[PDB]
């Protein structure tokens, strides 16, 4: 799940996608980088852009959603891992992947670029290189026979890796601000 | 905590709503009873026409979006009581700002604004609407407008409206 | 454009009527509001309306991207030339909607400030009345402009229409000389 | 001065400005004159106000800055002489009982009629820590629009300054840059200026056009 | 040095300027170094035209500068013109009343606006969408009661141009009743949303000191923590009668702003249900026929117009009255000579109107005080030193309508 | 200090940010236009 | 020798009129012959200066569907080497949209027959 969450995050943001959409940004560079394009040169532009929605959506079915193995509501039924039902279960998980891709575009604003690189690489990139350990440290020791002791890791790390990004979320983006002293203009008197 | 991403919730919720838009132009939402649409020249009953030619509907006009002209209604070509009419009536509704201070203006309520509102052309001319576009239609019951009063009738009838078809 | 060079006849209607076909889906506006007209096409696409129902939602930030300039609102003089811009930075083909009275003639504000008409920097397609018009009277005005986007020529038949719709417009006389019935 | 500001004389009944559509009404004459100097028992606290500008300005700088008073309609008007503008501005703002903090920004009104004053620049005040309100209006001629800029004691004034030099002229000399912001750089003439014409032109129709209103007749 | 600077011009043509704004940004990288507005792409002479025309037709042009709050603007042309007159105690309580009610609706329709176009210059491209169907709600209640959508001159000199429509108390009610509910939507999109704090909050941030030294209210001056308003100081149209709240915050920042109109948006909704409780039957225009408008709107088969009661008064019986109604309706009350300042906290702060009459029948020369021209100062210190994304937000927080700006 | 400084100069066919804006006296304001602009338009 | 070629543009006939009036057959008898195309339609005005050969084009500022200062900043944008142009102009606040069009010259309705001869000759010489 942690490996999944960050490649979920990574490839909303490499489809240039909302909330990131940062190359575009409509409401702050107009049309982004597609401004002095159009016809079809804007046209391949975008569908460049959904070719990767979709390629990263089937990527995501391949590796954290099984690819095309049927689901299971249909998993019991006999043969529906075989002939072309895969193709229909690869397509529903597919565009389970691009009704997540449109709830984020309705739902969220669009960070600032800088905002999304500090949580690549504050976040993103710590989580995802802690949890190569702690899955390697685990998968070692079950390896080894040692299950409790991997068991009780894995647990302890996702809860200390949880308490620390709401630390970064709410401590080091702190919600507390220091007041402001007066200057040459007459000022009024506050509250 | 879970607050933070409400905004899921509302647009998740609002797909499995009815979507609330209305369905112009095949299914025209209700405009308001009282909205300013299009101008309107009024006939009396008997299907002469309202509008006396005193142009305080176009004086009252802030955009000059009215013009009009009046001329007597002499007894062989009569078209509203009393001894005017509005013998030239323009709207350049490319001027008019549906304020509606028209009708205010109006002393015989010949001018009335209409919950019509469709309107739109290729030609700047073409949407100077002249008396014809905006007479209302002859009803049943209505004359040609040149035609006498009323047997029996002067315009304080009319105006009055003690005159029936 | 090769479309262009198409020999008349029955490919040559067939491509018109798909073009146009075409051409009045996906008429996306350019995102252009000026004055309080602004807010009506903003309300137009507002739920309780839906722009979108005739593939117009995309408000092209991009006058490249954009097929429709709808100007609405009031064109003030240091503007003009801005609007203009925003025009000609636009590709063909090009459609041009004054909405409201500002747009189309100056409306209210028959004065200095303002530029009397939009015509007067740009080539006109549709004009639409109101102050501001509301969004009904928005999309009439679109789906007008979508049958003239249906019926636009192309090629040969682009230029015989030009040719017939001058001959047309050579012999109308002016408004000013229309005095019927006045005294 | 002392008696009361006679912006226009119209002569004639009925507020003509032409000869007149009925004969023999013309002969009227009625002054149009904007309030003068109040009596000294200005109401509610424009008496204190005004105590103390009187107090912290000396006695002679006093006279010499505050041409009249006028309290019309419950709203305080100073009259404020010319030049001395920046020093009232100053005392204005800064002193703790008068403590006008807060310039809502510059008005200006151009009176033709009135010889030697036609231009009128209003800087609406207001006191939050006091709840007052005020406006200062300084008179300058149309042939020598000059006013001291307000810069330097209330910044807001700035745009507002170049608005109505724009749209009058009025020259607000220290002002940092007094630069057309309405109007193209390139414009002729200040438009809200009574003698510049409305512009406009004549509504088109089947037949006929209606000239700009400034054209035709009026009532006024 | 200036090989490392571009300087960019956000220009008129640009989603988040209003189409009229001209923001030219000089950026070192992406920071905006340096901050100026090109104005008046939008101007329209709207004050010189006035002088044109009669009064209660400047109604029609007050209206139509600062379109998001068109009823503010009539309030502050049609409180002066009564203030001339000296008429301001003889408005009707149930005229008053209603302007509340209207201005309060339209404070809650001008926040939606600029909530709806703040969201979406930052992405939040729903909030447009569920701004503006409150907003549609809201602008169906003015529909029915001033028979148009925006650029309204209900409120005239004097009173109103005509009492509300039987339904129109009901239609009201419904608003108080739902319109939380449907703003909850809203804020749920945007109040605690994370990227929506990120990308306001500690954003355009400016102190107390700067709102004095560049004159700004409204919103950003109370996101200082100063809980000025004209509604409590200074108050008009009876507003002293009304117990409510001023919001205020002290975050001096984008997002203080932001929760500063949202809070405002259920102030109003308080003000608007305490109007329906205070309303009472009753005339909605000054008794004093010398001023009164004449006209009696009423609707029929044919549409609406003058009432057909009128239409006998002035035609049929009452030779004062068809002189009242002639004069009135075509060159109007003439003003006694005079200088006047009133100001109204519209959406966007004190909107001011300094109005001279000559004596005349029309304004000698009317001015507003936009809140948004003196607020578009507070650009440079809001922009400067922060990203162009940063800038976005600054903007849309102080929420300018370039129709007030320019005028 | 100069609020937001003055809006470089919007004169007919000009009113790039390169373009001076024009002082009362009919010089050209030289706050209008950035300083890393070569003086010009 | 040759004629020179002007393009008159206004949707009213009567403004063509008065141009081809206030101008003749010869502006002077020192100028060449001149020959009049008349053009109603602004699209027509574009494809006659895309063809080339005019050696002036009076647009009417006025014209309804497409004014007069549109067409001439478009035919500056667009036809290389195009003939110098002249506005007519509805007001006199009208002059600075004038200048933001580039044409050659500026003549204000109504057309007074003398000045249009003149800034006509002017552009010519
Ligand atoms: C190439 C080829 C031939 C291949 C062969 C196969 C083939 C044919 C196709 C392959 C696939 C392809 C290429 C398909 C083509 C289509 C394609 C590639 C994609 C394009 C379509 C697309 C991207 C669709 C989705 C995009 C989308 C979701 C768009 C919606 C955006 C929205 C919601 C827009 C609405 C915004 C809005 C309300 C705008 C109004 C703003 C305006 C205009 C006003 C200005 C304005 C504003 C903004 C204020 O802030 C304001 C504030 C206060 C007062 C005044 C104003 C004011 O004046
Ligand atoms: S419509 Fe009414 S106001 Fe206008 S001329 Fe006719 S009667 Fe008079
Ligand atoms: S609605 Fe208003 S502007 Fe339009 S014609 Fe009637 S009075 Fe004139
Ligand atoms: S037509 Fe009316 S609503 Fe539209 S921009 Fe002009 S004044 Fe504003």
């Amino acid at each position: 799940l942690p490996s999944f969450l960050v490649y979920v995050v990574s490839m909303v943001g490499e489809t240039n996608r909302a909330p990131f959409d940062l190359p575009e940004a409509e409401g702050e560079l107009v049309g982004g980088f597609h401004t002095e394009y159009s016809s079809l040169k804007f046209a391949m532009f975008m569908l460049a852009e959904y070719v990767n929605m979709t390629t990263v959506s089937a990527l995501a079915t391949t590796m954290f959603l099984g690819g095309w193995h049927a689901p299971f509501p249909f998993n019991l039924i006999d043969g529906a891992n075989s002939g072309w039902w895969p193709l229909l279960w690869f397509t529903a998980k597919v565009w389970t992947f691009m009704f997540l891709y449109f709830w984020l575009r309705a739902t969220l604003p669009r960070l600032r670029y800088d905002q999304f690189m500090a949580l690549g690489w504050k976040v993103l990139i710590p989580v995802s290189l802690l949890w190569i350990m702690v899955v390697a440290i685990t998968r070692s020791l079950r390896q080894h026979g040692e299950g409790t002791w991997a068991a009780w890791l894995l647990t302890a790390a996702v809860v200390v890796v949880v308490a620390l990004i709401w630390g970064l979320a709410t401590s080091l983006r702190r919600r507390t601000v220091q007041p402001p002293p007066p200057q040459s203009t007459g000022a009024y008197p506050v509250p | 905590f879970l607050d933070a991403l409400a905004g899921f919730a509302v647009t998740l919720g609002s797909m499995f709503k009815k979507p609330i838009t209305e369905g112009y132009p095949e299914k025209p939402g209700p405009v308001a009873p009282r909205y300013h649409g299009r101008h309107q020249l009024n006939r009396y009953p008997d299907g002469l026409e309202k509008c006396i030619g005193c142009e305080l509907c176009a004086w009252a006009c802030p955009a000059d979006a009215i013009y009009v002209e009046g001329a007597d209604n002499t007894a062989d070509e009569r078209y509203s009581p009393g001894e005017r009419y509005g013998r030239v009536y323009q709207i350049n509704y490319l001027r008019c700002i549906g304020c509606g201070l028209c009708i205010e203006a109006c002393p015989t309520r010949a001018l009335t604004m209409t919950t019509e509102y469709e309107m739109a052309d290729d030609n700047r001319a073409d949407l100077i609407w002249g008396k014809d576009k905006l007479l209302a239609p002859l009803q049943e019951g209505m004359q040609a407008p040149p035609h006498d009063m009323a047997p029996g009738k002067t315009d304080d009838d009319y105006y009055l409206g003690n005159v029936t078809p | 454009g090769l479309e262009e060079r198409l020999p008349g006849g029955i490919l040559l209607s067939t491509v018109e009527t798909v073009a146009g076909y075409v051409r009045k889906g996906s008429l996306w506006p350019a995102t252009f509001g000026l004055a309080c007209c602004a807010i009506e096409m903003m309300s137009t696409a507002g739920p309780r309306f839906d722009i979108a129902r005739f593939g117009m939602e995309r408000f092209s930030a991009t006058p490249r991207q954009a097929d429709l300039m709808i100007v609405a609102g009031r064109v003030s003089q240091k503007m003009a030339p801005v609007l203009r811009q925003i025009y000609d930075q636009m590709v063909e083909p090009k459609w041009v909607l004054a909405m409201g009275v500002c747009a189309s003639s100056g409306g209210m504000f028959n004065n200095y400030a303002v530029v009397q008409g939009v015509d007067h920097v740009v080539p006109v397609d549709i004009y639409l009345p109101g102050c501001p018009p509301r969004p009904e009277m928005l999309l009439h005005a679109i789906l007008k402009l979508h049958d003239k986007i249906q019926q636009m020529p192309l090629g040969v038949n682009r230029e015989e229409a030009i040719r017939e719709a001058e001959q047309a417009a050579l012999a109308v006389p002016p408004t000013i000389e229309l005095k019927g019935l006045l005294r | 001065g002392d008696e009361p500001e006679i912006i226009a004389v119209r002569r004639g009944m009925f507020g003509n400005r032409d000869t007149g559509d009925t004969s023999g009404y013309g002969r009227l004459v009625r002054p149009v004159a904007l309030p003068g100097s109040t009596p000294r028992p200005y109401g509610g606290y424009f008496d204190a106000v005004m105590d103390r500008l009187a107090e912290v300005l000396g006695e002679e700088r006093y006279a010499m800055s505050i041409e009249r008073v006028v309290v019309y309609r419950d709203q305080l008007t100073i009259e404020v002489s010319r030049v001395q503008l920046p020093a009232v501005a100053s005392v204005l703002r800064d002193d703790p009982d008068l403590r006008f903090e807060l310039c809502l920004g510059v008005s200006g009104v151009h009176y033709p009629e009135d010889t030697g004053r036609e231009l009128h620049a209003v800087y609406p005040l207001m006191s939050i820590t006091h709840n007052r309100r005020i406006q200062l209006e300084v008179a300058a001629p149309d042939a020598d629009p000059h006013i001291p800029s307000l810069y330097a004691v209330y910044p807001t004034t700035d745009w507002h300054e170049r608005e109505t030099y724009d749209f009058f002229g009025i020259i607000f000399d220290g002002h940092p840059s007094l630069t057309r912001i309405e109007m193209p750089d390139d414009w002729e003439g200040h438009p809200q200026r009574k003698d510049y014409p409305l512009g406009g032109i004549p509504v088109e129709y089947h037949g006929a056009q209606i000239p700009p209103p400034d054209q035709r007749r009026s009532y006024s | 040095q200036a090989g490392e600077r571009i300087v960019v011009n956000m220009g008129p043509q640009h989603p988040s300027t209003h189409g009229v704004l001209r923001l030219i940004l000089e950026i070192e990288g992406e920071i905006i170094t340096e901050a100026r507005c090109g104005i008046g792409y939008l101007h329209t002479g709207i004050e010189k035209n006035l002088e044109y025309r009669n009064w209660t037709q400047g109604v029609t042009f007050v209206t139509r500068m600062d379109y998001l709050s068109p009823f503010f603007n009539e309030t502050a042309y049609c409180l002066g013109v009564e203030k001339l007159l000296g008429i301001t105690d003889d408005i009707p309580e149930r005229a008053s009343v209603i302007r509340v009610m209207l201005m309060e609706l339209n404070r809650i329709s001008s926040h939606l606006v600029a909530l709806a176009t703040g969201g979406m210059e930052l992405g939040a491209m729903s909030a447009m969408f569920y701004g503006f169907r409150e907003r549609e709600e809201i602008l169906r209640v003015f529909e029915s009661i001033t028979g148009l959508r925006m650029n309204h001159a209900y409120i005239r000199p004097g009173g109103l141009a005509a009492d509300l429509p039987d339904d129109a108390i009901t239609q009201v009610r419904r608003l108080v009743e739902i319109l939380p509910k449907r703003l909850k939507d809203l804020e749920d999109l945007l109040n605690e949303n994370y990227i929506w704090k990120a990308r306001t909050v500690g954003v355009g941030y400016l102190d107390l000191t700067g709102c004095m030294a560049l004159g700004i209210t409204g919103p950003i001056l109370r996101s200082t923590g100063l809980p000025h308003d004209l509604r409590k100081a200074q108050p008009y149209c009876g507003y002293e009668n009304y117990e409510f709240d001023v919001i205020t915050d002290d975050r001096c920042d984008s997002y203080g702003r932001y929760i500063i109109r949202v809070k405002e948006m259920h102030e109003s909704v308080k003000i608007v249900e305490q109007c329906l409780a205070r309303l009472k039957p009753g005339p909605v225009m000054i008794s004093d026929k010398k001023l009164a408008w004449p006209a009696d709107l009423k609707l029929g088969p044919d549409g609406l117009g003058n009432s057909p009661e009128h239409i006998a008064k002035i035609m049929g019986r009452s030779m004062e009255g068809l002189i009242h109604h002639f004069k009135l309706v075509t060159e109007g009350i003439r003003v006694p000579p005079g200088q006047v300042y009133v100001a109204v906290e519209s959406p966007r702060g004190e909107l001011g109107v300094h109005m001279v009459s000559d004596g005349g029948t029309r304004p000698y020369r009317v001015h507003y005080r936009d809140p948004s021209f003196t607020n578009l100062q507070a650009v440079a210190a809001t922009c400067e030193g922060g990203m162009v994304a940063d800038a976005i937000a600054a903007v849309a927080s102080i929420d300018p309508v370039m129709g007030g700006v320019d005028r | 200090h100069p609020t937001p400084l003055p809006n470089p100069g919007v004169y007919a066919r000009h009113n790039s940010v390169d373009v001076p804006a024009r002082l009362p006296d009919g010089s050209e304001s030289p706050l209008s236009v950035s300083t890393i602009l070569p003086h010009r338009t | 020798s040759a004629p020179l070629r002007i393009l008159v543009y206004s949707d009213n006939p009567r403004t063509r009129e008065q141009v081809r009036l206030a101008l003749g057959k010869r502006i002077h008898p020192e100028l060449p012959e001149i020959e009049y195309v008349d053009v109603a339609t602004a699209p027509m005005a574009i494809s006659q200066m895309d063809a080339g050969g005019f050696d002036l084009a009076i647009l009417d500022g006025e014209a309804t569907p497409a004014g007069g200062m549109g067409v001439a900043k478009q035919v500056k944008d667009e036809i290389d080497d195009c003939p110098p142009i002249l506005v007519l102009t509805g007001r006199a606040d009208d002059a600075w949209l004038a200048k933001w069009s580039r044409a050659e010259a500026a003549v204000p309705h109504p057309i007074d027959p003398i000045r249009l001869s003149d800034a006509v000759v002017s552009l010519l010489r």
